[PDB]
């Protein structure tokens, strides 16, 4: 590898940006940078942040678990939008419709649970009832002291 | 789209690619056999009523709301072959898939566990590298100047000779190694 | 278990599934019957021919390989690279 | 329409050069060309030795200890009788019978 | 004495010689998984004489064996708790591992790597019963990352998916978001009470309890899979079925619901915590029961069933009954064992084929895994006196009868209805109606490994509720006495959700096509959930993982700073110093500057 | 009638629902050619060293070489610092700083504050 098929600065002459196209192996009318303000990236293109599980998987790759052929300009985020991480894959039901039905079924049951705690439910009974005045010596309670007597009776 | 030799997609590739995805997702939808097949035949006389439009633009379009009905009325888990792509069997194998070159690798003590295979190996070795110098000046003298266009490979012009990149199509591992 | 598949046994299943089909006469269907030429078989049809193969040995044909399978010896060869057969 | 004769082939001569291979994979009868080479004898090496061993380390190493091996008093009951004293535990008193 | 603690250690030690067994070999293995097997044969009789005798007396005891480390004032040994749970869960497992093993010897008898299969799987086995015969939280701690890890490695097994490298590292993760809960909870015992040991944490007995019960709920979500930290569990079916049937369904998915069950006598005396646990278990029971309803691969519904009892056990230890919820723990492992084992049978059968929607016909063509998965149903929905009946009828008795959080009753309740209805949904889809699996039939169960391995854990989803809970030392007192529509609740609510379900099953064989609705595609995606978060939370992960902290502060800013700024300003002091003319009048008009401003600006002669 | 799927960052545009994939026109079957020019001339320099025999190493892919000294090494070097960066820079960078200082500094105090006067429950803590 050498010096001018490596990443360069930002191009902004036609020239220098068809050269850059021609380094990274892609069209002039495909090749689009990273816009320079200042982040680092300089010459190197844009591709389109979609993930690897959206290509066709039945096409014969080069890499067949990456989906990615030799050459081809990887993408800045490749290590992020590899199948064993995040997917941009279109899913059936909207992004936006999906996060209100979550956010909405969530919000409901924890409030329903605060309601719930509100109002608890019960058995139309007494305490339960111990004897030894509420079980002092057994609740550690020090046998040096004497407690309240708690008396119950029969009903 | 995205096809190896294909540079795009025609209208008619995109009616049987549409037409068959509306039929996965329809007996994903139709789980049982007779009510699927009933609902097949009705879908396959959707298809057949504008089956004769000549006018392309009309088609294009009734292509287009098509897959917008298509892409309303999918499954969200549609069924998939287990070895298809998305199947709970697909790449399953491919910690078994060792390559054919670390045969080279082996110690000659365990060469000698299969004298008949490595003795049957080494020919293909032999008829492979005496083939590839007459496959690469095959290449080079039917590829068109620019490069090729395409990622269509010939196959072998004479006889006795090999088609060109013929290796790991050959010698790739089984599905069930 | 997994019992093998031969180039006999596949041609048999897809002439056989090709027999269960009321668009194709029993007796002038060969493996060289060609669909569109031959048999006289619509695009459409040539697409549910291919599903019935797929719901036959169980796994996906590409639709990029499944609009270029026109003959049945075709199929059965296909069948055959994609299960290793004759090992 | 289908395929080109291009492609009919060249896919024909790599099936021939796959089916090949695949012949080539078998195996002669004669491989794999090896190098030249009491009924509860489980219950006596996994069980009965390890009961041995564990025993010996729990008799004469860990209850040798203080507080390696604490067990829980014994649950006891009216009417029981201790084994090191002879102490007879007396009975409840009678019940006010419910039915 | 000297025959309980004894035989207590030789079920460890004998699990463990398997693995010195495959570590310190030459040759290939004479069957490796029939020696393991009969190992853990062995070690489930060996372990059934402890538990004899605790039915006998109730002895408990500790075997603080093997001084491993003092930290100044915690000493920290090699200690093994036999009291009830662990009495009672260790033959359960050696049990089922002893099936499962047997299962899988045939169902991955074409795997050239089987014994490395059963050495991961034994390593499972030995770090659970690490976990439930533990008395500190060090030791619980290895039991617990050890059961996480075996849990990736088999998760993982089919290393070339990446799928299955996904789903694993999806269950560390989940498990690392559990385990920074369990390290507080460890955390606040070591510091308030100078202590990791169960005994002197139980003897504490405090009050300000709310933050360490708060980090082992934490460690129950991560680990039992509550809502929040569900997802992992249905990924985890991409395993093979002896993993998501023997760690995913009763033995490890429990150690969450066995670690808050451990710490009773703290819960017992929290009514917060005891309001946690019942709504995220109610929340739970009913989220994952109804994404259960419209899935189609049978090892994801029989997934979400396993969580949705684990969210039962979260509820029923939620209502102060946490030996009713051990009971359940029981009682829930032959049944889901078996039904994962039927399941993989049926998968093995239609060629490695798991949806739903290709089956049918299976009443006749697979009567023993039918008549075995029939009676899985029942035990799981709660059929009167099989195995199921005889905790969960008695969970629905003290659910209804306690001062409970009303809402999450009503969604306990409804949750036992969605039981029956997926239960019946697997039923009907499977073995009922017309076969819809391909032409070539090789269905075939004729492997007495097979049939012994299911014929098993089905005597014990037949009798074990019976066996276990008239064997079991009354630990609560049992609400006994409640109104006829209160006690018929759990069956008739029971009854119903097979009724709809039945009206659900009978409308598919019509010949009408419907949209799918909200609802419905509510629950086929998983509750949205792992659609957004698995999404989202990467994202805003790796994004500031190389945008933020990679590239701007760390390839540039803090670059920046130090290094860059000062080499520059050496860089240009150097060329302001160096830029003489050579000229010999301006170094001499120079040396006149120094001397005037030495003199009259500087004063160096005063 | 239909509900327009509205493609969002983590879940694109499907291509059966992209207007401009039915462009029928001259100039996308001109780029499309051309990118598959592009692709079967690299596919062919790829594949005549893959399948190379006297070749036994690594096929050095200029694609993932110049992919990691994009990311490791051509960063610092267009860098340029201005508003945007240094705005970036400092929320990222000394925010969290400052507010993990003050929330712990302000978590410290209030536990000083309840040792010194006896009000912090510290009864059996002897590790530290
Ligand atoms: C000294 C203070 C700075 C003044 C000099 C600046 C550099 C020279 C200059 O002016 O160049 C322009 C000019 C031509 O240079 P240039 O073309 O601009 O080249 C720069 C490029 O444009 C590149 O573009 P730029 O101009 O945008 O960036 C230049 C960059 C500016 O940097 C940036 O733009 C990015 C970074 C942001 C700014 C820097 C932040 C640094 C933060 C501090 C470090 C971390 C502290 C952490 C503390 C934590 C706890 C609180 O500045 C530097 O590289 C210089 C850094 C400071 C110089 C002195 C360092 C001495 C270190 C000794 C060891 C300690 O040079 C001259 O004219 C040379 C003579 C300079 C005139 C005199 C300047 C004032 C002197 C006053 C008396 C100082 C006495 C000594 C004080 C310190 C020791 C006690
Ligand atoms: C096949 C080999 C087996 C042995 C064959 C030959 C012997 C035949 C049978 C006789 C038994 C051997 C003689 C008796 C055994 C030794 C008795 C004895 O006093 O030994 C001294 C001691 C007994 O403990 P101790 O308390 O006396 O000494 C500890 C040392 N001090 C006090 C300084 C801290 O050591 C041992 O016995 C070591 C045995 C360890 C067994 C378990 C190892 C577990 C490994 C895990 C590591 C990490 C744990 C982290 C977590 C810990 C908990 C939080
Ligand atoms: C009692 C209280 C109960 C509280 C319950 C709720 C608490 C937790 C709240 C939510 C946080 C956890 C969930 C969000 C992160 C989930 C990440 C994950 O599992 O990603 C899986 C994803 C692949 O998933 P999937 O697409 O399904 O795979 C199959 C097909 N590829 O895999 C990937 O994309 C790979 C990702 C790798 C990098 C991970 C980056 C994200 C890391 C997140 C750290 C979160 C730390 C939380 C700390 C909490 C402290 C209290
Ligand atoms: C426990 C006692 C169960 C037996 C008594 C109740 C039976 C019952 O509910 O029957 C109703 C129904 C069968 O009838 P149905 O499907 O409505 O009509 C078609 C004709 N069989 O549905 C059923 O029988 C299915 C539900 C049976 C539940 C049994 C397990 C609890
Ligand atoms: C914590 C400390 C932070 C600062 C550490 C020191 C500066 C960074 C490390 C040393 C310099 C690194 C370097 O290589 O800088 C490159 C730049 C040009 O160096 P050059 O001689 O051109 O390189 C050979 C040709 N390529 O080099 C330069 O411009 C010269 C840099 C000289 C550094 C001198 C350090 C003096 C420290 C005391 C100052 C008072
Ligand atoms: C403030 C501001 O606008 O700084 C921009 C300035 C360059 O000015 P420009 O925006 O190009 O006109 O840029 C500068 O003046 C240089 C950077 C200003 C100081 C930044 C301090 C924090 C940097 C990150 C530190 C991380 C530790």
């Amino acid at each position: 590898i050498t010096k001018d098929m490596l990443p360069g600065p930002y191009p902004k002459t036609p020239e220098e940006r068809a050269a850059a196209a021609k380094k990274y192996n892609m069209r002039v009318e495909d090749y689009e940078p990273y816009p320079d303000d200042g982040m680092g990236y300089g010459d190197y293109p844009k591709l389109p942040d979609r993930s690897q599980q959206e290509r066709d998987p039945w096409y014969d790759w080069d890499h067949p678990d990456l989906r990615l052929n030799w050459g081809e300009p990887m993408h800045w985020d490749l290590d992020m939008y590899i199948r064993n991480r995040v997917d941009t894959s279109p899913t059936p039901v909207n992004w936006n419709l999906m996060c209100k039905h979550l956010f909405g079924f969530v919000a409901f049951m924890l409030f329903m649970f605060w309601v719930g705690e509100t109002y608890p439910t019960y058995q139309p009974v007494g305490p339960k009832q111990y004897p030894y005045n509420n079980l002092y010596l057994e609740r550690g309670g020090d046998p040096n002291k004497e407690p309240e007597p708690v008396v119950h009776y029969e009903i | 789209a995205f096809l190896p030799s294909a540079a795009y997609l025609t209208h008619q590739q995109k009616v049987l690619q549409l037409y068959k995805r509306a039929l996965r997702h329809l007996e994903s939808r139709c789980v049982h056999r007779d009510k699927y097949r009933y609902f097949a035949c009705l879908l396959r006389a959707r298809f057949d009523e504008h089956k004769n439009e000549k006018d392309m633009v009309k088609a294009t379009q009734l292509l287009r709301e098509a897959e917008k009905e298509f892409w309303h009325g999918q499954h969200p888990q549609p069924y998939i072959f287990p070895e298809s792509p998305g199947g709970t069997s697909y790449e399953r194998y491919e910690c078994y898939k060792v390559p054919e070159w670390c045969l080279d690798d082996w110690h000659p003590s365990e060469k000698a566990m299969y004298p008949d295979y490595f003795a049957k190996r080494e020919q293909w070795k032999k008829l492979r590298r005496e083939s590839w110098e007459r496959e690469v000046k095959q290449l080079q003298e039917e590829t068109p100047v620019g490069g090729p266009r395409t990622e269509a490979l010939p196959p072998a012009r004479k006889q006795g000779d090999l088609p060109p990149l013929w290796w790991h199509i050959v010698t790739r591992p089984r599905e069930r190694p | 278990d997994a019992p093998p598949l031969t180039l006999e046994g596949i041609k048999d299943r897809v002439l056989y599934v090709l027999k269960l089909y009321d668009k194709i006469d029993p007796e002038k269907l060969s493996v060289n019957s060609h669909f569109m030429k031959d048999l006289g078989l619509d695009s459409l049809d040539q697409v549910e021919i291919i599903m019935a193969m797929e719901d036959e040995f169980g796994f996906e044909i590409p639709d990029i390989d499944a609009e270029k399978l026109m003959c049945p010896q075709e199929i059965v060869d296909y069948i055959a690279d994609k299960k290793d057969v004759y090992e | 329409s289908g395929y080109t004769p291009d492609e009919k082939l060249r896919l024909q001569q790599l099936r021939e050069l796959r089916r090949r291979w695949l012949k080539d994979q078998e195996l002669s009868p004669r491989e794999p060309v090896l190098p030249p080479r009491r009924h509860s004898i489980f219950a006596f090496t996994h069980v009965l030795i390890p009961v041995w061993i564990i025993h010996y380390y729990l008799k004469y190493h860990v209850t040798t200890k203080p507080y390696t091996i604490v067990e829980k008093k014994p649950r006891i009951f009216p009417g029981d009788t201790i084994l090191e004293t002879g102490e007879v535990i007396p009975p409840m008193k009678e019940f006010p019978d419910q039915h | 004495m000297n025959l309980f603690s004894s035989l207590t250690l030789v079920t460890l030690i004998l699990l463990t010689m398997p693995i010195a067994a495959i570590n310190f070999n030459t040759h290939k293995f004479t069957n490796y998984p029939l020696y393991v097997k009969t190992t853990i044969s062995c070690a489930f009789i060996t372990s059934m004489i402890p538990t004899m005798m605790f039915i006998h007396t109730g002895q408990e005891m500790i075997i603080s064996n093997w001084h491993w480390l003092t930290i100044q004032t915690l000493k920290l040994s090699l200690s093994f708790k036999m009291d009830f749970f662990s009495m009672m869960f260790v033959p359960v497992a050696l049990f089922v591992t002893w099936s499962i093993m047997e299962f899988s010897m045939w169902y991955m008898h074409s795997d050239p790597n089987i014994n490395q299969f059963f050495k991961y799987l034994l390593l499972f086995l030995i770090t659970m019963l690490i976990l439930v015969t533990a008395n500190n939280l060090f030791q619980l701690f290895i039991g617990w990352e050890g059961v996480g890890i075996m849990s990736f490695l088999l998760i993982g097994w089919w290393y070339g998916r990446t799928d299955a490298n996904t789903a694993a590292l999806q269950a560390i993760l989940y498990n690392r978001i559990g385990d920074i809960g369990f390290i507080l909870a460890m955390a606040w015992f070591l510091i308030n009470l100078n202590t990791w040991d169960l005994q002197q944490i139980f003897m504490l007995n405090p009050n300000d309890s709310n933050l360490p019960l708060m980090g082992l709920i934490l460690a129950a979500t991560g680990k039992s899979a509550q809502f929040g930290l569900h997802p992992w569990l249905p990924s985890a079916m991409e395993g093979p079925t002896p993993v998501s049937a023997l760690l995913h369904s009763s033995t490890m998915v429990v150690a969450g619901i066995f670690l808050l069950i451990r710490f009773y006598p703290l819960t017992e005396n929290n009514k917060f915590g005891q309001s946690i646990m019942l709504c995220l278990g109610a929340m739970t029971t009913l989220f994952t029961a109804m994404c259960a309803l419209t899935q189609n691969d049978i090892k994801k519904i029989i997934a979400f069933s396993t969580s949705s009892q684990l969210g039962l056990m979260m509820v029923t230890i939620g209502i102060n009954q946490p030996h009713l919820a051990f009971l359940h723990i029981c009682t829930h492992a032959f049944f889901k064992a078996m039904l994962f084992m039927c399941s993989g049978s049926i998968i093995h059968s239609l060629n490695d084929e798991q949806d739903i929607r290709k089956m049918g016909g299976l009443f006749k063509a697979m009567p023993f895994t039918t008549t075995a998965l029939i009676i899985g149903s029942l035990a799981l929905t709660g059929m009167p006196f099989l195995t199921g009946f005889y905790s969960k009828d008695l969970i629905i008795e003290s659910a209804n009868t306690s001062y409970t959080n009303a809402w999450a009753l009503l969604m306990t309740l409804v949750a036992t209805s969605f039981t029956a209805i997926y239960s019946t949904r697997i039923i009907f889809f499977a073995l009922l109606g017309q076969p819809r699996f391909p032409t070539l039939i090789n269905i075939n169960e004729n492997n007495p490994f097979l049939i012994n391995s299911i014929k098993r854990l089905l005597i014990g989803s037949l009798f074990a509720g019976f066996i276990i809970s008239n064997n079991i030392p009354p630990m609560t007192i049992p609400q006994m006495t409640m109104p006829h529509y209160l006690k018929m609740t759990a069956l008739t609510v029971t009854i119903l959700g097979f009724i709809l379900a039945l009206e659900i099953s009978n409308t598919t064989h019509y010949l009408k096509f419907n949209y799918p609705s909200n609802t419905f595609k509510f629950s086929n995606l998983l509750g949205y959930y792992p659609t957004i978060m698995h999404r989202l939370t990467p994202y805003m992960n790796l994004t500031m993982s190389q945008k933020s902290a990679s590239s701007l502060l760390d390839l540039i800013w803090l670059e920046t700073i130090l290094p860059k700024t000062i080499s520059l300003a050496q860089m240009k002091m150097s060329t302001t110093i160096t830029s003489q003319k050579g000229l010999i009048k301006l170094y001499f008009l120079s040396f006149l500057i120094t001397i005037l401003i030495s003199t009259t600006l500087l004063n160096f002669h005063e | 009638s239909f509900p327009k799927y509205e493609p969002s960052r983590l879940a694109s545009l499907p291509t059966t629902l992209d207007p401009a994939e039915y462009d029928i026109s001259s100039e996308t079957r001109k780029a499309q050619a051309e990118r598959l020019a592009i692709r079967s001339r690299l596919k062919r320099e790829y594949q005549l060293q893959y399948n190379d025999p006297s070749r036994r190493g690594v096929v050095e892919d200029p694609a993932l070489i110049r992919w990691t000294c994009a990311r490791s090494a051509n960063v610092y070097p267009n860098f340029r610092p201005n508003t945007k960066t240094s705005l970036l820079g400092a929320l990222f960078g000394i925010g969290p700083l400052i507010f993990w200082y003050y929330v712990f500094k302000t978590d410290r105090d209030r536990k000083e504050k309840l040792i010194q006067e006896g009000k912090l429950d510290r009864t059996f803590n002897i590790s530290y």
